[PDB]
């Protein structure tokens, strides 16, 4: 699952 | 579902960071916010009352804005409560716009701060007359204007998005890039290259050039003050002209009153035929860059000057000071020998010239300098002036090291975000990325507290 926080 | 469950099907958005690390990061963030607030404020407050502070004051502002705008929100929605985003779509687009626009302003300042320094030390005849309060004024306004334009893509890349398993929920709203990986890739690259790599190359290159010029000025000072001689009164040159100081040719006119007349168009007092030690070095610093300029605008002298180290460059300036640009460029075989770094060969050929016969004692000292690359022929030197040289070099290194230590992990983390495709993200890489997030940004915020210390030591 790729992160969503940049 | 339920309308009675607040924490619904948002399990895929959860982050497993420990509360102990959250306490540690918050404490580390509180320390950085306290120091960075006072340090940047005191620097910004005492400024309002040599235009090199206008850049420092600009940098002091951008570091403070980072601590006041980006740090609190990150401490809540990126450290403690990862979801949901509690500031809406306008806040999502606005936060990432300002956080990048101020990051540019800091990086561009740090670059522009060293640009003015390079134009102040390495080039004294191009800045003393060309820089005005108006030029430096708008130059900074352009830094902030260009920084805001480079952050425009963040208004389109980022945006609010609901990633809850349920079709609708409030706890699934996240502030994440709303474009595909390819678009996220391009945006992060241009941002990363522009801020990180442009300064890093501009900072480290110009500072390395500044370190050499300061070492040359320390070397050329004692070499000429010994060979050419320091005299605070008007004395007669060997060729019958009026000189003073470190060989400052005043005039070829035989009138003593005319020599005294010209002697103070640069000094600024009446004097009556005498100058002080500090004035002599000011004339010396002007006479040095004039020799440096003639070496640079000459194609027969620049390739030799570039291939030489800081010490051997002073020996070349030493020869240019006594004979001139043409007299030294008359040496054409020795310069090629000096270019090939054949010191023993060039040392013998110069001992054959007329210049070696006219001043035997000085020529050997210049020749010995070309042999060893050290000034041992002039003694150990003045320890007081040579230590201030070593101070400034480590300061130039600190500026380069701080920029990389503080901002390399930050940009590296964002590269991980967009370059590791869906197929490579294991469970460990996810948990690591969020622990990695704490370390990179604490280093990023540290620059807002370190810069008021470093750049106020320049």
């Amino acid at each position: 699952r790729r992160p969503y926080i940049l | 579902t339920s309308e009675s469950d607040t924490a619904g099907p948002n399990s895929d958005l959860d982050v497993n960071t420990d509360i102990y690390s959250k306490v540690l990061v918050t404490a580390i963030y509180l320390a950085l916010f306290v120091v960075g607030t006072v340090g940047n404020s005191v620097t910004l407050f005492t400024l309002a009352r040599s235009t090199v502070h206008y850049h420092l004051g600009s940098l002091a502002l951008s570091d403070l804005l980072i601590l006041l705008l980006a740090m609190p929100v990150e401490l809540y929605n990126f450290i403690w409560v990862h979801h949901p985003w509690a500031f809406g779509d306008a806040g999502c687009r606005g936060y990432y716009f300002l956080r990048d626009a101020c990051t540019y302003a800091t990086a561009l300042n740090v670059a522009s701060l060293s640009v003015e320094r390079y134009l102040a030390i390495c080039h004294p005849f191009k800045a003393k007359t060309l820089m005005s309060r108006s030029r430096t004024k708008k130059f900074i306004s352009a830094i902030w204007l260009a920084s805001a334009l480079l952050a425009i893509p963040m208004l389109f890349t980022m945006g609010l998005q609901n990633r809850s398993a349920d079709g609708t929920h409030p706890g699934g709203l996240v502030c994440t890039p709303i474009v595909d990986t390819a678009t996220v890739k391009v945006v992060i690259q241009v941002n990363t290259f522009m801020s990180f790599l442009f300064p890093m190359l501009v900072i480290s290159i110009l500072n390395t050039v500044i370190a050499n010029k300061l070492t040359v000025m320390v070397n050329i000072f004692e070499m000429l003050r010994i060979d050419e001689g320091l005299r605070l009164k008007i004395y007669k040159d060997t060729e019958g002209y009026y000189t003073i100081g470190i060989g400052h040719l005043l005039t070829k006119s035989p009138s003593l009153n005319a020599a005294k007349s010209e002697l103070d168009k640069a000094i600024g007092r009446n004097t009556n035929g005498v100058i002080t030690k500090d004035e002599a070095e000011k004339l010396f610093n002007q006479d040095v860059d004039a020799a440096v300029r003639g070496i640079l605008r000459n194609a027969k002298l620049k390739p030799v000057y570039d291939s030489l180290d800081a010490v051997r460059r002073a020996a070349l300036i030493n020869m240019v000071f006594q004979m001139g640009e043409t007299g030294v460029a008359g040496f054409t075989n020795s310069l090629r020998m000096l270019n090939n770094k054949r010191w023993d060969e060039a040392a013998v050929n110069l001992a054959k010239s007329r210049w070696y016969n006219q001043t035997p004692n000085r020529a050997k000292r210049v020749i010995t300098t070309f042999r060893t690359g050290t000034w041992d022929a002039y003694g150990s030197g003045s320890p007081g002036r040579v230590q201030a040289l070593r101070h400034g070099v480590l300061v130039l290194r600190a500026v380069v090291i701080a920029f990389v230590v503080c901002w390399l992990p930050y940009h590296v983390r964002r590269l991980m975000f967009c370059y590791i495709s869906d197929e490579q993200w294991t469970t460990f890489l996810f948990d690591f990325y969020h622990y990695f997030y704490m370390l990179t940004n604490a280093l990023a915020y540290a620059s807002s507290a370190i810069n008021p210390i470093l750049y106020n030591l320049v």
